[PDB]
């Protein structure tokens, strides 16, 4: 027989095994799919790489704390450097793209806690300064994880994103991020949560260095506790794989 | 039409309706009638204010500007933003993205200024109102060669009777109008970050077309919006913050919820 | 070319609307378009899931 | 010249009105639609999707994630209070924030049944049963899990799955009850109960949190469109 | 179409149309031919002026109230009652329940009011009405932004014209409007009794848009009241006494009817 | 879709009505719905008595 | 623009009179009806119930 | 797919829900039924009062301890002032009708004990 | 007399307004049209036509 | 004598226009005239070029 | 409506789309995929702003 929990996805050369999962979210019901040419504003041919850029890219893993407000990437930073898709984009105007998350973290039966994995299209996140818009570098973490704030940030006349969690950054209450496709991990029920998102931007094709089409941020409502001489260090992994990607508008590399 | 209960009766089983998963983030769709008996009810309730036209298509004010009849500011100019008014920035904020014609109305009032000249006569104000695509030439001085309006849509008014009233078509290079930009104005990513960049409308400049009398008089126009033939897509959660420019969402930060004495009391 | 349409009544009756100009963005707004599909927001999951079954098995 | 005459309210203007206007530029040709994910068509379908409550609405607890979580613990003895808040979705503190809630402070009128879902975070070792109850309005709030037993209620046991689902039905003489809190109208009173004392192994937490989610059912309804109460400007932004 | 009288002609009978009983409380139904020799008379007359809509469907003012362009009143707010008038109440009063539309037509007039300031100039005003319904935020001053009405009905009128007019659907919670009601707010009973208990049809409030002229200026507007497509059930004595207050049918005694001089006397 | 109905008139002729709002409440009053019952109010009592019979017997 | 000439009466308020006006509401739902007892469609029909007269209607 | 262990009973507006229990047991095979018209020896009408007297009722709970003896409570007496059922029994002289019994205990996968509960027709201490 | 309502916006001016107005003259007859070379029915066919560019546009 | 044409509108309907004049100078503007043909002010040339072959041979 | 690309694949040929002569005044007319491969690409795009009429009809 078989099991709802057990699952196997296999992209390019890249293999993903989890004994227990929650159910996959498609999270609008739409697979993601190369762009029809009834839609297509540009004339020249697009370059699909294929399975070179369509495969799982392991990130750095954070560490899990009893007090740990949030952390939270920006996809399409997140794989900027990695690879031939972190080649592609650089070499290429245009660039539009599937992208398949997967969240995982292990714990012993006795351990308890709950993260909310939440994909979130067009998030703006708000300075801290009223007068001041954000910096890019607080914006966007490349190759580092960006992490929220329990408190809210301290008065300032200088760049800085505002991260106090209940607000998430987008000045929104953070329990009615339920509207975003979302999954969560339940120490208990879950090991692992898997989203799929079809391709979302009001234009058919983007710039992908001057625009972020959406944002994974992982926030725990449950505090993790465990009793003592249990492993003390909890490790979060995000794997990104690129679905259907192309690109157009050959160029010579670097962004200005 | 909304759906009719079905009545039901008790029964015991293998089944189990009100189990369900968190986790999976499926919503669990259950009726009443799993839980407890039930008895068939016929609904004749209708969802028909909960449209996004219906919730969509009333006037509201996004701005009002005065001008003078003499004195140095003899025109108002108003840059075109949806954003600078609360209600209707709440509303349209709850989708991403949204599509929609755009229906203009125009009230104009004008209030006498007291002054030292008398014996004051006043012939009927007529009040001009002309829009600018973005690098039309902006007029310098109230008497320039900007306002004859040859290239350009513009609305004569005489005071007395009902206010001027416009369609406008879907104007966006976009397929879509973009309530959130996640983005930089230029590669580098240094610069202006928000929705400010995607932001070109035009201009909207209003004048005096005449001077009826010597005394000073001061004119406010108000400009109302209204959605029609409306498109939404990629729904967001209420804005839950007090807003803060009509160029960033940048916000004080706030408490979740108004605070009950205890878990327990059923007293806000 | 004159349209007839049903008008909004209560339960438990026809206007006539004309068009008067060419410009298509000169009609009136479409309130009686009464279609909702919550498949997307809610039950977005691949695999479809019964109202009475373990939910993960 | 056909004779015409002048109806009372020419000249006039309704914020609320569908007519047929020029438009300012004549034969303009749109940009083309294409495929977005997520169509919108309705309101209520945004109100079907589940929302965090933060039934823990108390001092500190708004400022921190506290608010939502609720707190539980092995007691000596059985039949303690979990919690209890005001079944309207509109006017009560605990719902006034949530989607649904939110939605609803648009709206004058409310109608139909509401789905609370309760999800168990402690650790697999972990079990108990409790009593989730709605007392019909009329009778003072219930005081004792016996009281509480009389009103329509689901027990709960942990395991297996981990979240249960409590489907308030409507009881209401009106066909529509107001979003703004009505003397004539009271919703309910909804409150939770131990059926059985918490048990853990020793090595297991004895104390852990309950998260409940609040959405609108097939049935439910909303009127008379409103201004929401929360939003306000002192001035025109900029 | 009125019944016609049939002709009949002299009979000694067993039947006794003229004798009947009070007691069972059918009233007796007898033609003037049963008690007297008639004569055949066609009647052309009609019963279509006793018609309950043509009865209730005429213009009737349920109230007017008085607001300031300067001064402390800038904007005058009325909670929306039908008792507050007595013509309008005695008949509705005539049905313990009645289902019906509400037209409403509103008539503004404004006067001058004699002041020490001269030469004043007056700018034709506009006047803006708005309508909240139960728990939309009050206005507290008549710079609000309440005043914006982006999700309220609002109607703005410019002096010198027909008067604005809006047609109401059928408003309640309840499946027809009860005239009466013979009830607590509260389950304990103890607290106000009466037909306020089941009034929640919102407020109304007018404001100047704009002053025209330095001198002060006070306007009236007057709120009427004409049902449509009525449904009435229940009918109810009429009420025979002067009213007392809005909120209870609370009455002075009255005695039953005028008197004359004598039993005997026709002389009122 | 014009309706055409006839007028008030006395005894011993039509108007044309056009519905120009779908609202259905935007409608003029029915005046003419001359209909009437007074088997309610009158001769209320179960077994029904006839015109000229002893009322109790 | 098709030419049209002004009655006289034109933009006056009668209290007796039928026209149509714009809903303050647009697509409002109803309450739906149920059956009450003692429907009225005429004064007539209440004026046939009989009324208890005073005839002795004079001082006390 | 379903599990023999879980099970949800509906009764009346009172629903119970186990994920883990042993197979429902019916007493003699027979399920509670009303009375026949062959069998009833009173001629009166009798009053159904169908869901306010069917749903689930429950009783104050026990502490189980290392060194319990044993609890019994008579069935009858427990429901005897106990909602409309309590009622309806004190207004009339005469009553028949099946029990549905439920008894549930929670332990954790470290505890070990062993409870036996019987129902016994006509039981005299 | 047909009632009317008035819209808002009666009786006001729009450059870009497309209506129906009375003639100044009553049936004139106007010139006979005749053939002419390079009709032009779109400004887009003008813009195909090649323009001489000033590229080397600084100073002199 | 009513004439029924189509409306601007966007792609991936109709406006009834009654002409209550006889001057014929009094009729609105031909706005929908979309026809093009640039042969005249380019390939302007006798000898007919075909797209791919040298200019002058 | 705006004449719509054709899509075009890499070859080697005796053809010349590209070169042409100023002299004969001919204006050289040459679509995007005669220079470069492209893809099929459909336009609803209308010319129905440039009519002369729609140009010169405002007050
Ligand atoms: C002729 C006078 C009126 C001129 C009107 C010019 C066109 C204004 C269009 C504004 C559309 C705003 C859409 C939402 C906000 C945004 O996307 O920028
Ligand atoms: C937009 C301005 C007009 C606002 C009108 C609001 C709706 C008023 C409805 C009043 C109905 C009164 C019915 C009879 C008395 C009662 O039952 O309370």
């Amino acid at each position: 027989g078989y099991s709802d929990r057990v699952r196997s996805i296999t992209l390019g050369n890249s293999t993903i095994t989890t004994q227990e999962c929650a159910n996959v979210v498609v999270g609008y019901g739409v697979w993601p799919d190369y762009l029809k040419d009834n839609e297509a504003t540009a004339e020249d041919q697009p370059t699909q790489p294929d399975v070179a850029t369509c495969r799982f890219y392991t990130l750095d893993s954070v560490q899990w704390q009893k007090t740990s407000p949030g952390w939270w990437w920006k996809l399409p930073d997140a794989l900027s450097n990695l690879g031939l898709f972190g080649q592609n984009m650089q070499y290429h105007y245009l660039g539009r793209t599937g992208y398949t998350i997967h969240v995982q973290c292990n714990a012993s039966k006795f351990h308890q806690g709950c993260l909310l994995v939440v994909c979130v299209p067009e998030a703006e996140m708000g300075c801290a300064t009223l007068d001041n818009t954000p910096s890019s570098a607080e914006l966007l973490g490349g190759d580092a994880a960006k992490e929220f704030a329990g408190e809210p940030i301290a008065s300032g006349s200088n760049k800085l994103v505002q991260r106090v969690v209940y607000n998430a950054g987008m000045g929104i209450g953070v329990g009615n991020l339920t509207i975003f496709p979302h999954q969560w991990i339940n120490l208990r029920t879950n090991n692992s949560a898997t989203i799929v998102m079809p391709y979302t931007n009001s234009v058919p094709m983007d710039n992908m260095f001057r625009h972020n089409n959406v944002t994974l941020m992982v926030i725990p409502f449950v505090p993790l506790d465990y009793c003592p001489g249990s492993t003390t260090y909890v490790p979060i992994t995000v794997t990104i794989a690129p679905m259907n990607a192309e690109y157009n508008g050959l160029r010579l590399a670097g962004h200005q | 039409r909304v759906a009719d209960t079905v009545g039901t009766g008790p029964t015991n089983s293998e089944a189990i309706p009100a189990l369900t998963a968190a986790e999976t983030g499926h919503t669990s769709q259950v009726v009443p009638g799993d839980t407890m008996q039930t008895r068939h009810v016929k609904n004749y309730h209708s969802r028909s204010e909960s449209t996004v036209e219906n919730f969509l298509c009333r006037s509201a004010c996004v701005y009002f500007t005065e001008y003078k009849n003499s004195g140095s500011k003899r025109y108002a100019e108003w840059v075109v933003t949806t954003r600078q008014a609360a209600q209707l920035r709440r509303k349209l904020e709850f989708f991403t993205y949204i599509r929609f014609d755009l229906e203009l109305t125009f009230v104009i009032t004008s209030t006498q200024q007291p002054s030292t000249t008398q014996n004051q006569d006043a012939q009927i104000l007529t009040h001009q109102i002309m829009y600018v695509p973005p690098g039309g030439p902006v007029p310098d001085k109230v008497d320039s060669y900007v306002w004859q309006t040859s290239t350009n849509p513009s609305v004569f008014w005489t005071e007395g009777n009902a206010p001027p009233r416009m369609s406008i078509p879907f104007l966006s290079i976009g397929n879509a109008y973009s309530n959130f930009y996640d983005g930089w104005s230029d590669f580098s990513r240094d610069g202006v970050y928000g929705i400010n960049t995607l932001n070109s409308m035009g201009t909207l400049y209003a004048r005096h077309v005449n001077t009826g009398g010597t005394g000073p008089i001061k004119s406010t126009i108000r400009i109302y919006f209204k959605p029609k033939h409306v498109k939404a897509w990629i729904p967001r959660p209420p804005r839950l913050c007090q807003y803060e420019k009509a160029k960033n969402v940048n916000f004080q930060p706030s408490g979740v919820t108004t605070t009950r004495q205890s878990i327990t009391a059923m007293t806000n | 070319g004159a349209q007839v349409s049903t008008q909004k009544t209560g339960a438990h009756i026809h206007y006539t609307n004309i068009n008067y100009y060419k410009d298509a963005a000169s009609n009136s707004a479409t309130r009686q378009d009464f279609a909702q599909d919550p498949g997307k927001f809610t039950e977005p999951v691949k695999d479809i899931m019964i109202k009475s079954l373990p939910a993960l098995n | 010249g056909l004779p015409t005459m002048n109806t009372p309210g020419s000249c006039q203007f309704l914020t609320s009105d569908d007519f047929q206007s020029p438009s300012a530029m004549p034969q303009y040709d749109v940009t083309p639609e294409m495929r977005i994910p997520g169509e919108v068509k309705n309101l209520m379908e945004i109100a079907e999707v589940d929302s965090v409550v933060p039934v823990q609405n108390v001092g500190e607890k708004v400022n921190s994630m506290e608010a939502y979580q609720i707190p539980v613990r092995s007691n000596e003895g059985s039949g303690t209070q979990v919690f209890g808040f005001p079944l309207q979705p509109g006017y009560s503190s605990v719902f006034s924030r949530t989607l649904l809630g939110e939605i609803l402070n648009y709206y004058t009128h409310w109608s139909g049944s509401i789905k609370l879902t309760f999800m168990f975070c402690g650790s697999a070792m972990a079990t108990g049963k409790f009593l989730l109850a709605y007392s019909p309005l009329g009778a003072g709030a219930p005081t004792k899990r016996v009281d509480a037993m009389l009103g329509t209620h689901v027990v709960w046991d942990v395991g297996l799955q981990s979240s249960c689902v409590l489907c308030i039905p409507w009881i209401s003489q009106t066909h529509y009850r107001y979003v703004a809190s009505d003397e004539c109208t009271a919703g309910g009173f909804i409150t939770c109960w131990y059926q059985t004392n918490i048990v853990v192994p020793a090595d297991a937490q004895s104390s852990c949190y309950i998260m409940c989610f609040v959405s609108a059912c097939n049935d439910f309804s909303v009127r008379l469109l409103k201004d929401t109460p929360f939003i306000s400007q002192e001035n025109f932004f900029q």
